[PDB]
Protein backbone atom coordinates (compact mmCIF):
# COMPACT_ATOMS: atom_id res chain seq x y z
CA UNK A 1 0.00 0.00 0.00
CA UNK A 2 1.16 3.46 -0.93
CA UNK A 3 0.88 4.80 2.66
CA UNK A 4 3.44 2.31 4.01
CA UNK A 5 5.70 2.05 0.96
CA UNK A 6 5.82 5.71 -0.29
CA UNK A 7 8.70 7.71 1.19
CA UNK A 8 7.69 10.93 2.99
CA UNK A 9 9.75 14.06 3.89
CA UNK A 10 12.39 15.95 1.77
CA UNK B 1 13.44 11.57 -29.26
CA UNK B 2 14.93 14.92 -28.00
CA UNK B 3 18.66 15.86 -27.98
CA UNK B 4 20.05 16.42 -24.43
CA UNK B 5 23.52 17.90 -23.80
CA UNK B 6 25.48 17.46 -27.05
CA UNK B 7 25.41 13.65 -27.33
CA UNK B 8 22.37 12.17 -25.43
CA UNK B 9 19.13 11.06 -27.07
CA UNK B 10 16.01 10.77 -24.85
CA UNK B 11 13.83 7.61 -25.10
CA UNK B 12 10.79 6.31 -23.18
CA UNK B 13 10.10 6.77 -19.42
CA UNK B 14 11.44 3.84 -17.32
CA UNK B 15 10.62 5.25 -13.83
CA UNK B 16 9.26 8.12 -11.68
CA UNK B 17 10.46 9.12 -8.19
CA UNK B 18 9.37 11.93 -5.79
CA UNK B 19 10.56 14.50 -8.42
CA UNK B 20 11.17 14.38 -12.18
CA UNK B 21 11.11 11.17 -14.25
CA UNK B 22 13.78 8.71 -15.48
CA UNK B 23 14.04 7.97 -19.23
CA UNK B 24 15.98 5.45 -21.27
CA UNK B 25 18.62 7.37 -23.21
CA UNK B 26 21.46 6.74 -25.60
CA UNK B 27 24.92 8.26 -25.40
CA UNK B 28 25.13 8.72 -29.22
CA UNK B 29 28.89 9.47 -29.10
CA UNK B 30 29.79 6.31 -27.08
CA UNK B 31 27.04 3.91 -28.32
CA UNK B 32 25.84 3.15 -24.77
CA UNK B 33 22.40 3.16 -23.19
CA UNK B 34 22.03 5.56 -20.19
CA UNK B 35 19.29 6.67 -17.79
CA UNK B 36 18.30 10.37 -18.07
CA UNK B 37 16.56 12.09 -15.15
CA UNK B 38 14.57 15.20 -16.11
CA UNK B 39 13.20 17.82 -13.67
CA UNK B 40 11.04 20.70 -15.00
CA UNK B 41 13.19 23.88 -14.59
CA UNK B 42 10.00 25.84 -13.55
CA UNK B 43 9.65 23.78 -10.30
CA UNK B 44 9.56 26.20 -7.27
CA UNK B 45 11.97 23.91 -5.27
CA UNK B 46 14.67 22.49 -7.62
CA UNK B 47 16.16 19.20 -6.24
CA UNK B 48 17.91 17.55 -9.24
CA UNK B 49 21.07 19.79 -8.99
CA UNK B 50 21.33 18.91 -5.23
CA UNK B 51 20.87 15.16 -5.99
CA UNK B 52 23.57 15.41 -8.76
CA UNK B 53 25.95 17.00 -6.15
CA UNK B 54 25.38 14.03 -3.76
CA UNK B 55 25.90 11.46 -6.58
CA UNK B 56 29.11 13.39 -7.61
CA UNK B 57 30.31 13.19 -3.96
CA UNK B 58 29.65 9.35 -4.10
CA UNK B 59 31.53 8.76 -7.41
CA UNK B 60 34.18 5.98 -7.40
CA UNK B 61 32.14 3.83 -4.96
CA UNK B 62 31.29 0.27 -6.10
CA UNK B 63 27.51 0.14 -6.79
CA UNK B 64 27.12 3.93 -7.00
CA UNK B 65 25.73 4.76 -10.46
CA UNK B 66 28.12 6.90 -12.57
CA UNK B 67 26.88 10.45 -13.32
CA UNK B 68 27.86 11.05 -16.97
CA UNK B 69 26.50 14.62 -17.39
CA UNK B 70 24.51 17.35 -15.55
CA UNK B 71 23.02 20.47 -17.19
CA UNK B 72 19.80 22.26 -18.25
CA UNK B 73 18.15 21.91 -21.71
CA UNK B 74 14.91 23.72 -22.73
CA UNK B 75 12.23 23.17 -20.03
CA UNK B 76 14.42 20.67 -18.01
CA UNK B 77 17.27 20.19 -15.58
CA UNK B 78 19.10 17.02 -16.76
CA UNK B 79 21.12 14.33 -15.00
CA UNK B 80 22.50 11.50 -17.18
CA UNK B 81 23.47 8.36 -15.26
CA UNK B 82 24.60 4.78 -15.80
CA UNK B 83 21.61 2.63 -16.87
CA UNK B 84 20.81 0.11 -14.11
CA UNK B 85 18.71 -3.05 -14.05
CA UNK B 86 15.66 -4.12 -12.06
CA UNK B 87 15.14 -3.25 -8.34
CA UNK B 88 15.35 -5.92 -5.64
CA UNK B 89 11.53 -5.45 -5.24
CA UNK B 90 11.10 -6.17 -9.00
CA UNK B 91 13.33 -9.28 -8.76
CA UNK B 92 11.54 -10.41 -5.56
CA UNK B 93 8.20 -10.32 -7.48
CA UNK B 94 9.90 -12.14 -10.42
CA UNK B 95 11.00 -14.85 -7.93
CA UNK B 96 7.37 -15.27 -6.60
CA UNK B 97 8.29 -13.20 -3.47
CA UNK B 98 10.64 -16.00 -2.18
CA UNK B 99 14.46 -15.54 -2.04
CA UNK B 100 16.74 -18.49 -1.14
CA UNK B 101 18.89 -17.95 1.99
CA UNK B 102 21.94 -17.80 -0.36
CA UNK B 103 20.40 -14.89 -2.38
CA UNK B 104 19.47 -13.01 0.84
CA UNK B 105 23.09 -13.43 2.10
CA UNK B 106 24.64 -12.46 -1.24
CA UNK B 107 22.47 -9.29 -1.14
CA UNK B 108 23.16 -8.59 2.60
CA UNK B 109 26.94 -8.59 1.97
CA UNK B 110 26.73 -5.95 -0.79
CA UNK B 111 23.95 -3.88 0.81
CA UNK B 112 25.93 -3.48 4.12
CA UNK B 113 28.96 -2.40 1.96
CA UNK B 114 26.87 0.15 -0.02
CA UNK B 115 25.53 1.68 3.22
CA UNK B 116 29.05 1.73 4.71
CA UNK B 117 30.31 3.52 1.57
CA UNK B 118 27.57 6.20 1.81
CA UNK B 119 28.36 6.66 5.53
CA UNK B 120 32.13 6.96 4.66
CA UNK B 121 31.12 9.97 2.48
CA UNK B 122 29.40 11.65 5.51
CA UNK B 123 25.79 10.88 4.41
CA UNK B 124 22.95 8.73 5.69
CA UNK B 125 20.51 7.49 3.03
CA UNK B 126 17.31 7.45 5.17
CA UNK B 127 15.28 5.57 2.45
CA UNK B 128 16.70 2.02 2.66
CA UNK B 129 14.18 -0.26 0.90
CA UNK B 130 14.13 -2.94 -1.80
CA UNK B 131 12.94 -0.38 -4.44
CA UNK B 132 16.16 1.67 -3.98
CA UNK B 133 18.58 -1.21 -4.65
CA UNK B 134 18.98 -1.99 -8.39
CA UNK B 135 21.13 -4.75 -9.92
CA UNK B 136 23.56 -3.53 -12.60
CA UNK B 137 23.33 -4.60 -16.26
CA UNK B 138 25.82 -6.50 -18.43
CA UNK B 139 29.29 -6.77 -16.81
CA UNK B 140 27.76 -5.06 -13.69
CA UNK B 141 24.89 -7.67 -13.50
CA UNK B 142 26.29 -9.18 -10.23
CA UNK B 143 26.54 -5.74 -8.49
CA UNK B 144 23.84 -4.25 -6.20
CA UNK B 145 23.56 -0.47 -6.73
CA UNK B 146 21.90 1.97 -4.37
CA UNK B 147 19.81 4.87 -5.80
CA UNK B 148 17.39 7.59 -4.62
CA UNK B 149 19.41 10.13 -2.54
CA UNK B 150 16.26 12.30 -2.30
CA UNK B 151 16.18 11.90 1.53
CA UNK B 152 19.99 11.64 2.03
CA UNK B 153 21.61 14.13 4.41
CA UNK B 154 24.98 14.74 6.08
CA UNK B 155 25.13 13.07 9.55
CA UNK B 156 28.56 14.69 10.22
CA UNK B 157 30.68 17.70 9.12
CA UNK B 158 32.95 16.76 6.13
CA UNK B 159 35.86 18.77 7.73
CA UNK B 160 35.62 17.91 11.47
CA UNK B 161 33.49 14.67 11.37
CA UNK B 162 31.37 16.44 14.09
CA UNK B 163 28.12 14.37 14.32
CA UNK B 164 24.71 16.14 13.84
CA UNK B 165 23.02 16.84 17.19
CA UNK B 166 20.43 14.49 18.78
CA UNK B 167 16.87 15.78 18.07
CA UNK B 168 13.39 14.41 18.97
CA UNK B 169 9.80 15.38 17.98
CA UNK B 170 10.48 14.69 14.24
CA UNK B 171 7.72 13.64 11.81
CA UNK B 172 8.55 10.37 10.01
CA UNK B 173 11.00 10.73 7.08
CA UNK B 174 11.52 7.72 4.80
CA UNK B 175 9.35 4.63 4.16
CA UNK B 176 7.13 3.52 7.08
CA UNK B 177 7.41 -0.25 6.29
CA UNK B 178 11.24 -0.27 6.76
CA UNK B 179 11.74 2.75 9.08
CA UNK B 180 13.75 2.19 12.29
CA UNK B 181 11.92 2.24 15.66
CA UNK B 182 13.98 5.42 16.51
CA UNK B 183 12.54 7.07 13.31
CA UNK B 184 8.95 6.12 14.37
CA UNK B 185 9.64 7.69 17.84
CA UNK B 186 10.59 10.96 16.03
CA UNK B 187 14.36 10.72 16.83
CA UNK B 188 16.93 12.17 14.36
CA UNK B 189 18.24 9.47 11.91
CA UNK B 190 21.92 8.45 12.07
CA UNK B 191 24.07 5.59 10.66
CA UNK B 192 22.35 2.95 12.88
CA UNK B 193 18.91 3.67 11.28
CA UNK B 194 20.02 2.85 7.69
CA UNK B 195 21.43 -0.48 9.07
CA UNK B 196 18.29 -1.29 11.17
CA UNK B 197 16.18 -0.61 8.00
CA UNK B 198 18.39 -3.03 6.02
CA UNK B 199 17.71 -5.63 8.73
CA UNK B 200 13.95 -5.23 8.12
CA UNK B 201 14.58 -5.47 4.34
CA UNK B 202 16.50 -8.76 4.87
CA UNK B 203 13.68 -10.25 7.05
CA UNK B 204 11.16 -8.95 4.43
CA UNK B 205 13.02 -11.03 1.76
CA UNK B 206 13.04 -14.04 4.15
CA UNK B 207 9.29 -13.82 5.13
CA UNK B 208 7.67 -12.36 1.94
CA UNK B 209 6.18 -9.59 4.14
CA UNK B 210 6.69 -7.97 7.55
CA UNK B 211 4.19 -8.36 10.42
CA UNK B 212 3.38 -4.57 10.36
CA UNK B 213 2.16 -4.63 6.70
CA UNK B 214 -1.59 -4.02 6.01
CA UNK B 215 -2.42 -2.14 9.25
CA UNK B 216 -5.78 -0.30 8.74
CA UNK B 217 -5.87 3.46 9.62
CA UNK B 218 -8.01 6.56 8.74
CA UNK B 219 -4.87 8.70 7.98
CA UNK B 220 -1.18 8.26 6.93
CA UNK B 221 0.00 9.64 10.35
CA UNK B 222 -2.26 7.10 12.19
CA UNK B 223 -0.89 4.32 9.93
CA UNK B 224 2.74 5.33 10.81
CA UNK B 225 1.75 5.13 14.52
CA UNK B 226 0.13 1.64 14.12
CA UNK B 227 3.33 0.47 12.32
CA UNK B 228 5.42 2.05 15.17
CA UNK B 229 3.35 0.20 17.82
CA UNK B 230 3.53 -3.17 15.95
CA UNK B 231 7.35 -2.87 15.45
CA UNK B 232 7.91 -1.94 19.12
CA UNK B 233 5.65 -4.83 20.31
CA UNK B 234 7.22 -7.50 17.98
CA UNK B 235 10.28 -9.01 19.68
CA UNK B 236 13.23 -9.53 17.29
CA UNK B 237 13.21 -13.28 18.23
CA UNK B 238 9.49 -13.47 17.11
CA UNK B 239 10.17 -11.47 13.87
CA UNK B 240 13.15 -13.78 13.08
CA UNK B 241 11.62 -17.13 14.28
CA UNK B 242 12.48 -20.08 11.95
CA UNK B 243 15.38 -18.14 10.28
CA UNK B 244 19.10 -18.25 11.10
CA UNK B 245 19.89 -16.46 14.43
CA UNK B 246 22.23 -14.07 12.50
CA UNK B 247 19.20 -12.00 11.29
CA UNK B 248 18.17 -11.53 14.96
CA UNK B 249 21.82 -10.84 16.09
CA UNK B 250 22.06 -8.22 13.29
CA UNK B 251 18.84 -6.42 14.34
CA UNK B 252 19.79 -6.58 18.09
CA UNK B 253 23.22 -5.08 17.24
CA UNK B 254 21.67 -2.18 15.21
CA UNK B 255 19.02 -1.52 17.96
CA UNK B 256 21.86 -1.36 20.56
CA UNK B 257 23.89 1.31 18.63
CA UNK B 258 24.10 4.76 20.24
CA UNK B 259 22.97 7.73 18.15
CA UNK B 260 26.53 8.80 17.18
CA UNK B 261 28.14 5.28 17.23
CA UNK B 262 30.11 4.10 14.18
CA UNK B 263 28.54 0.75 13.27
CA UNK B 264 30.91 -2.26 13.13
CA UNK B 265 30.11 -2.93 9.42
CA UNK B 266 32.85 -5.65 9.31
CA UNK B 267 31.23 -7.51 12.23
CA UNK B 268 27.80 -7.37 10.52
CA UNK B 269 29.20 -8.61 7.15
CA UNK B 270 31.22 -11.36 8.96
CA UNK B 271 28.02 -12.50 10.80
CA UNK B 272 26.38 -13.27 7.43
CA UNK B 273 29.64 -14.54 5.82
CA UNK B 274 30.13 -17.10 8.67
CA UNK B 275 26.46 -18.26 8.13
CA UNK B 276 27.05 -18.30 4.34
CA UNK B 277 30.13 -20.55 4.89
CA UNK B 278 28.35 -22.85 7.42
CA UNK B 279 25.67 -23.41 4.69
CA UNK B 280 28.43 -24.34 2.18
CA UNK B 281 27.37 -21.54 -0.26
CA UNK B 282 29.86 -19.99 -2.79
CA UNK B 283 30.14 -16.20 -3.46
CA UNK B 284 29.60 -16.97 -7.22
CA UNK B 285 26.87 -14.26 -7.62
CA UNK B 286 24.35 -16.87 -8.82
CA UNK B 287 21.16 -15.22 -7.51
CA UNK B 288 17.69 -16.90 -7.58
CA UNK B 289 16.68 -14.75 -10.62
CA UNK B 290 19.75 -16.03 -12.60
CA UNK B 291 18.00 -19.50 -12.58
CA UNK B 292 14.71 -18.24 -14.21
CA UNK B 293 14.32 -20.28 -17.48
N1 LIG C 1 20.02 4.70 -13.28
C1 LIG C 1 18.84 4.09 -13.36
N2 LIG C 1 18.69 3.07 -14.23
C2 LIG C 1 17.50 2.46 -14.30
N3 LIG C 1 16.38 2.74 -13.65
C3 LIG C 1 16.56 3.76 -12.80
C4 LIG C 1 17.73 4.45 -12.59
N4 LIG C 1 17.55 5.44 -11.63
C5 LIG C 1 16.30 5.31 -11.27
N5 LIG C 1 15.63 4.31 -11.94
C6 LIG C 1 14.23 3.96 -11.78
O1 LIG C 1 13.48 5.16 -11.67
C7 LIG C 1 12.81 5.22 -10.39
C8 LIG C 1 12.84 6.63 -9.87
O2 LIG C 1 14.19 6.93 -9.47
P1 LIG C 1 14.48 8.00 -8.31
O3 LIG C 1 13.81 7.55 -7.05
O4 LIG C 1 14.22 9.37 -8.83
O5 LIG C 1 16.04 7.78 -8.14
P2 LIG C 1 17.37 8.53 -8.66
O6 LIG C 1 17.18 9.98 -8.40
O7 LIG C 1 18.49 7.95 -7.89
O8 LIG C 1 17.48 8.20 -10.19
C9 LIG C 1 13.55 4.20 -9.52
O9 LIG C 1 12.69 3.68 -8.52
C10 LIG C 1 13.91 3.13 -10.54
O10 LIG C 1 12.79 2.30 -10.77
NA1 LIG D 1 24.66 -13.49 -11.36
Amino acid sequence: SSASTVSVGS
Amino acid sequence: ELRVGNRYRLGRKIGSGSFGDIYLGTDIAAGEEVAIKLECVKTKHPQLHIESKIYKMMQGGVGIPTIRWCGAEGDYNVMVMELLGPSLEDLFNFCSRKFSLKTVLLLADQMISRIEYIHSKNFIHRDVKPDNFLMGLGKKGNLVYIIDFGLAKKYRDARTHQHIPYRENKNLTGTARYASINTHLGIEQSRRDDLESLGYVLMYFNLGSLPWQGLKAATKRQKYERISEKKMSTPIEVLCKGYPSEFATYLNFCRSLRFDDKPDYSYLRQLFRNLFHRQGFSYDYVFDWNMLK
